[PDB]
């Protein structure tokens, strides 16, 4: 429950480098919301059977080897169970493994995923597909209060499949100042006139030439959201997305001060299929015979298909965000 | 006296907690609540 300093910088370099590498390796454009923290979960318990080039591979992509290995699995404990107290904010994780009766994990696996309070079932792909589909997009509604539905769609799993990694996770929170709806909307630059919030609230922002951002906080000020609005988003993107963290750092470091924050009110969800952008990001052996997930059970298996769902909802009162990541092996 | 912040152009945002691991982030240019 104590890591070390140095390990957690290591471990916050990798988690921004994977979010802003999904951000660069993505194809949906003005609009995009995602959990990397999320994909990053379900992967490293893929990874915790992986061996030889598919171990390098994914550690490549999602930076797992950024710590010691003897730390891995408690790493993984530290961020899906809770450390601190959240108070009247809301953060649940969880995990489930749907594995084909025919599947033997190895000591090590079945060792790793009991530590990690991962849910567990041995179920019959050959015959029960859709039951289990829905099954799997049931335990996902629950786990997101009914945010994430119908996450695996028809056809992503069927009587080839082996196993189903599943992780979500849950965010609600209340902002420390509630919003008022402004009565009259604001034009958005490159967009319309929008319903936005306004409210006097303490809060740090930087101002510089690059960006102006704010972070606001929700009840309890042990988390916020940190908007980073980019003075001209095009140059941005091209030349300063992989300094997003020390932007973060400096946000949360400065002051706070009793000032007008207005923001729009917004939704915004976003799907995908993994597959090709991971190849794109370097993870290329888990796609096909090549794979080596030899510490995970005895046989041949592959990764068929990666999908990720998010959504985030943002009004005057506060923040409602849920994201699943699935992976379904062959 | 301290500067307002408004957001009113394309704008990314990420949920933290302490460690200040981005639990979501987002890139919102048309911002809809439907
Ligand atoms: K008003």
């Amino acid at each position: 429950m104590s890591m070390d300093y140095q390990d957690i910088e290591n471990m916050q370099i990798a988690l921004y480098k994977l979010c802003v590498d999904w951000y660069n390796s993505s194809p949906i454009k003005e609009d995009i919301v995602f959990s990397t923290h999320s994909m990053f979960i379900a992967f490293s318990l893929l990874y915790i059977g992986a061996a030889a080039e598919t171990k390098t591979q994914l550690e490549k992509v999602f930076g797992f080897a950024s710590i010691p290995e003897r730390n891995f699995i408690k790493f993984l404990q530290s961020i899906i169970k809770q450390q601190d107290p959240t108070m009247s904010v809301t953060v649940d994780i969880v995990n489930g493994i749907w594995a084909s009766q025919k599947l033997e994990f190895t000591e090590e696996y079945k060792k790793a995923i009991t530590t990690l309070d991962c849910q567990l079932k041995n179920v019959n792909f050959g015959n029960d597909s859709e039951n289990i589909r829905q099954e799997i997009n049931k335990f996902v509604e629950e786990a997101t209060r009914k945010v994430i539905v119908d996450f695996l769609q028809p056809g992503t799993i069927s009587g080839d499949t082996i196993a189903v990694i599943v992780n979500a996770i849950y965010f609600k929170g209340e902002w420390e100042t509630p919003f008022k709806i402004v009565q009259k909307k604001m034009k958005f630059e490159g967009d319309e006139e929008v319903v936005v919030m306004k409210e006097r609230i303490e809060c740090s922002a930087v101002f510089t030439e690059k960006y102006t951002s704010v972070s606001i906080p929700y009840v309890g000020n042990q988390y916020s959201m940190v908007i980073i609005m980019p003075n001209n988003m095009k140059e941005f993107e091209k030349e300063n997305m992989g300094e997003l963290k020390e932007y973060v750092r400096r946000t949360i470091q400065e002051f706070s001060e009793k000032r007008n924050v207005t923001i729009p009110k917004f939704k915004i969800e976003t799907s995908f299929s993994m597959n090709q952008q991971l190849k794109q990001l370097g993870l290329i052996n888990a796609f096909d015979e090549r794979a080596d997930f030899s510490k995970m059970a005895k046989g041949h298996f592959c990764v068929s298909e990666a999908i990720h769902k998010a959504v985030v909802e943002v009004d005057e009162k506060g923040t409602i965000a849920a994201a699943a990541t699935g992976i379904a092996l062959m | 006296p301290p500067r307002d912040v408004i957001i009113n152009k394309p704008y990314f945002f990420v949920i933290i907690g302490e460690e200040q691991y981005p639990l979501f982030f987002g890139k919102v240019s048309h911002p809809r609540f439907k």
